[PDB]
């Protein structure tokens, strides 16, 4: 799980609550 | 009149014994087990000193070589279609095998290893346990018209464990004489008239359906049929049909696809 | 010395009943698959009831299908065979034939000629 | 005619009485007091291997150090127990064999099956050369037991009821024994070699004199096929081993069966048999990839040998005693000690 | 940073209520599934042949792959933390991906024999276990813990502040070191849909569909759909899975004030994916029970008692 940059806050929350994969 | 009449003469020679009865031979027994007890190695444990448990590192080298060949022996016989066909004896057996005695056959790169046994006793139940593992029977029942032995055989073999997974081809031998000997005397006068008809392709059935009424006819070990004859040219070909069927079909089942 | 005596051939009008028995001794008579082979004029050994060790597994001949049943009686130490509406081709003696092996439904040899468990049989016959 | 098979029956009824009379306590009864030998271990050393298929025979020799396999592979391996050493790895012309011999002499084998022929081959007669030297034939039905009484005379069992004896140097048949009526199906010499005994499959066994070829007793007390009979050490008795699941110790100068050797759990049959040194341990493999070892004075087991997955179908003790070995149709060869 | 969502993200406690079962049950009937199939196997030496040994090859790449995923995403799905040091969030993820590499490779394995045994019946029959097999394994497994390497070094847990809750993820870093990995955080969501679902998918139709081209009497045709329904059963049960790593790296938009509730979406479909995906893995020893009665046999002596 991961997206453009730890900048945005809200999508590094959705890893927080996503499988680990 | 002199088939026993040898016999009673052997238990008259049985008869005038000097017997020493049970209250002797028990002793006996007793006292040769008790007075060779000291000796024998697994009623008492040996001594451990006594128990053990140049030419042999050559030896050490016959052993591999020895051991190597078999590995290429066994390449043979691994690729190798092994088969048998009883046919009660009598049959059209000539034939099929022109196109223990064994025979050998080679097709489409397979090597077959046909398997006749017809001088045997009728009594083989101590000795077909050897052909466990063969890929198929070909039973090439003829109708000459033994047609009956040939059915008690059909019996034990489709309910034994031994080949509870052993394939079984049948074959119709000898339709030319079968056809010419039932042109005139018909197949009811010896078997009940459910036949109902005087042909070659009914009969054909009629003598299949009685073998078919023994078998359990099983997904995996349904029979196959063909009939075939002295002059025909597709026996071999149905026979590979068959054998080439079983093979994929084992093949699957070992799989697991089956 | 294994003994299988059967007792009740005799002759019947066809279309009739008949019931004959097999009183075997020197083994137990308990855990030995059995059958009823019969030898009839113009032919050899046949094969027609096939009585299982349990008793509830029988088998029969095409030729024998809705009129022949097989029963064992471990109690009375006997073996059971009883031909009903029989046809006039069920003219054979029919012997009482022991399987070799106990403990298992390998029937394998039981009409083959010379062999060592069934007994002499009965002259089952029939009339017209 | 019709008398004949009255007077049969009349004297096998008076015979059984002879016996009956002779029968006043059971084995059972003298041996009572004798201590068991108790629960015996004995487990395997050698697990002989190199065969590709069940293995339908074997035997040990005089030395008791080389070993003898039969095979449906089409291999004679000759071993050598104490190092598991594949010393001869003999083929023949047909792959079936269901026994196999080793001269009491150690220069010669025998190994016959289902074609009829007890082949000898001259195991270690030349210097790394071994050969097929004679072929008995003549001798209709399978064969299923050859036994060397000389390094010229061999007796085969067949599955023609018959024991014929043959001169290996003319191969031609010397003298015939005849009488049973089932497929003879082992044999067992007696050690001063003069008599031999051969269960069959008419559930009777019969006791055979070399020298005159006479059948001079007949011993009956079983149910089914006998498969396997050994012959007990000091010379007057023989255990039995047939498909009823059970082994019987019969006893000449009795003409009765001694014991029975039978346990309810044991359902299979029987296909090998054997003594010990003393004779006191009985020996005798089963169907169910088991062989245990019997008390023969106080029926009772004594221990199990499995090794194998698959029916164990020979087994042999050594002329010494020091060791035991067991084939099965798992294809491997177990020498346990 | 992006604007703001018009709301939290969060997970109905209803659907924890469903799906936490459907985890419980594929975790043991899995575990029973493909223990049961190992002990099988592992008991019947005639059993041992040249593609039995692939089965063996996919059965244990399935326990791996239900083990390494039901407990450590059923507990995301409830505790929603990770106390399990830094040295796991590097090691748990990593294996996943082996054993997903095993499955789908096996599962290729397998599918080359079902077509050898119909076209090349001649030659198969050789050799128990032929070396061919003995060293097409060695590469298939070890290939398989190459392949996920990168996620073992690119994985790795930060420290974060979210709504006045600090909090910490183990996730693929978005500022990742050098070129190669730096690649791989931008091509991993379609890796993995490349290399473990479109191959398997695209090898294992392709000799199934030859081999029923070859067998084709009609019971063979049954054989077909078993591999019909198997190869059927594995899209179904991955496409979701794939699907939603998909749909987050195209449908989302960090400048979209309405993304939040996208990104709550994904977890259901996230989580159920850990489910219909671990089912597949869970499935093919029942397949074994309805078609190969040698197994079947095996099972009742092994389920029914």
């Amino acid at each position: 799980c991961s997206c453009s940059s730890l900048m945005d806050k809200e999508c590094v929350y959705f890893c927080h609550l996503d499988i680990i994969w | 009149i002199a088939q026993a009449r040898k016999l009673v003469e052997q238990l008259k020679m049985e008869a005038n014994i000097d017997r020493i009865k049970v209250s002797k031979a028990a002793a006996d027994l007793m006292a040769y087990c008790e007075a060779h007890a000291k000796e024998d190695p697994l009623l008492t444990p040996v001594p451990a000193s006594e128990n053990p448990f140049a030419e042999d590192k050559a030896a050490v080298e016959r052993s591999k070589m020895i051991d190597r060949n078999l590995r290429e022996d066994g390449e043979k016989a691994a690729r190798t279609v092994k088969l048998l066909l009883l046919g009660a004896g009598e049959s059209g057996k000539s034939t099929i095998v022109k196109q223990i005695i064994e025979t050998q056959f080679s097709f489409k790169d397979l090597n077959f290893r046909m398997f006749d046994v017809g001088g045997q006793r009728d009594e083989r139940r101590k000795w077909i346990h050897c052909f466990e593992g063969v890929t198929a029977i070909i039973f090439c029942v003829a109708l000459s018209d033994r047609m009956q032995e040939s059915m008690n055989l059909f019996k034990s073999i489709c309910n034994n464990k031994w080949f509870t997974d052993t394939s079984i081809i049948l074959f119709l031998n000898k339709k030319d004489l079968f056809e010419e000997k039932i042109k005139k005397s018909p197949l009811t006068d010896y078997y009940p008239e459910y036949a109902g008809s005087n042909t070659y392709e009914e009969a054909g059935n009629y003598i299949k359906v009685q073998f078919l009424e023994l078998n359990m006819a099983s997904d995996v070990k349904e029979i196959y049929s063909h009939m075939t004859c002295a002059t025909d040219t597709q026996n071999v070909k149905f026979v590979f049909d068959a054998v080439t069927d079983i093979i994929i079909k084992e093949n699957l089942k070992d799989c697991g696809l089956f | 010395q294994v003994q299988l005596q059967e007792s009740g051939g005799g002759l019947v009008q066809p279309g009739g009943s008949l019931r004959l028995s097999c009183a075997a001794s020197g083994f137990t008579f308990s855990n030995y698959k059995m059958n009823w082979v019969r030898q009839a004029p113009g032919k050899g050994l046949q094969w027609v009831s096939d009585i299982s060790q349990s008793g509830a597994s029988i088998s029969y001949t095409g030729s024998v299908k809705g009129r022949f049943t097989i029963s064992r009686d471990d109690a009375k130490n006997t073996l059971y065979l009883q031909m009903n509406s029989l046809k006039p081709a069920d003219t054979a003696v029919y012997y009482c034939a022991r399987c070799p092996a106990p403990f298992t439904r390998d029937c394998f040899d039981v009409t083959s000629t010379a062999y060592a468990y069934r007994g002499q049989g009965t002259q089952v016959t029939v009339s017209s | 005619l019709d008398q004949l098979r009255q007077e049969a029956e009349q004297l096998k009824n008076q015979i059984r009485d002879a016996r009956k009379a002779c029968a006043d306590a059971t084995l059972s009864q003298i041996t009572n007091n004798i201590d068991p030998v108790g629960r015996i271990q004995m487990r395997t050393r050698r697990t002989l291997r190199g065969h590709l298929a069940k293995i339908y025979a074997m035997h040990w020799g005089t030395d008791s150090r080389l070993l003898v396999s039969a095979s449906q592979d089409g291999k004679l391996i000759i071993w050598d127990s104490y190092t598991t050493n594949k010393v001869h790895a003999i083929p023949l012309r047909s792959s079936w064999v269901m026994t196999c011999a080793y001269a009491p002499s150690g220069n010669y084998v025998a190994c016959g099956g289902l074609d009829n022929i007890c082949s000898i081959y001259n195991l270690k007669t030349r210097e790394g050369n071994v050969r097929v030297s004679r072929e008995l034939a003549g001798h209709t039905g399978y064969l299923s037991c050859c036994r060397f009484l000389d390094d010229n005379q061999i007796v085969t069992s067949s599955g023609d009821t018959t024991c014929a004896l043959w001169d290996i140097e003319t191969g031609q048949q010397t003298t015939t024994f005849t009488g049973h009526t089932g497929d003879v199906m082992s044999l067992s010499l007696a050690p001063d070699t003069r008599l031999f005994v051969s269960g069959a499959c008419d559930a009777s066994a019969k006791l055979w004199d070399v020298r005159e070829g006479m059948c001079r007793q007949t011993f009956t007390g079983h149910e089914s096929d006998i498969n396997a009979i050994c012959f007990f050490p000091n010379g007057n008795a023989f255990a039995t081993g047939s498909d009823d699941a059970t082994c019987r110790l019969f006893d000449l100068r009795a003409d009765q069966e001694l014991m029975t050797y039978s346990h309810d759990n044991i359902i299979c049959g029987i296909t090998s048999v054997s003594f010990s040194k003393s004779g006191r341990l009985l020996l005798a493999g089963y169907d169910d990839f088991n062989c245990n070892v019997w008390d023969a004075l106080k029926a009772d087991r004594a221990g199990v040998l499995a090794g194998h997955d698959n029916r164990v179908s020979c087994l042999g003790v050594t002329d010494d005693g020091m060791a035991v070995a067991t084939g099965s149709w798992d294809s491997f060869l177990k020498i346990w000690n | 940073s992006p604007p703001p969502c018009q709301g939290p993200i969060e997970i109905k406690e209803t659907f924890k209520y469903i799906n936490t079962v459907v985890s419980c049950l594929v975790f043991v009937l899995g575990i029973i599934g493909n223990s049961t199939l190992l002990r099988i196997i592992y008991k019947n030496k005639c059993m041992r042949n040249g593609p039995n040994i692939l089965i063996a090859s996919l059965a244990l790449g399935d326990l791996l792959h239900i083990v390494i995923d039901i407990p450590i995403n059923v507990y995301k799905l409830l505790a929603e933390d990770w106390p399990f040091g830094a040295e796991m969030c590097k090691l748990v993820p990593f294996i996943q991906k082996a054993s997903v590499g095993i499955t789908v490779l096996s599962l290729c394995a397998l599918s080359i024999d079902r077509y050898r045994a119909v076209a090349s019946w001649s030659r198969i029959k050789g050799i128990g276990v032929p070396k061919w097999t003995a060293v097409e394994i060695v590469l298939i497994w070890v290939v398989s813990v190459v392949l996920a390497v990168p996620e073992a070094i690119g994985f790795d847990i930060i420290t974060m502040d979210y709504k006045g809750s600090y909090l910490r993820i183990c996730l693929l870093h978005p500022v990742q070191k050098t070129a190669f990995m730096q690649f791989y955080k931008t091509a991993k969501d379609w890796w993995l849909f490349s290399f473990y679902f479109c191959l398997p998918l695209a090898i294992t139709a392709f000799f199934y569909t030859l081999m029923t081209c070859e067998m084709l009497l009609k019971q063979r045709r049954e054989v077909a759909k078993t591999v019909f329904c198997l190869v059927l059963v594995f899209a179904l049960c991955w496409l979701p899975l794939h699907l939603s790593r998909i749909l987050k790296l195209t449908l989302y938009n960090q400048n979209d004030p309405n993304r939040c509730e996208l990104l709550s979406f994904l977890l259901v479909l996230d989580y159920i994916g850990i489910n219909m995906a671990s089912l597949n893995s869970c499935i093919n020893p029942i397949a074994l029970y309805l078609v190969s009665k040698r197994f079947k046999n095996c099972f009742k002596s092994c389920l029914c008692c």
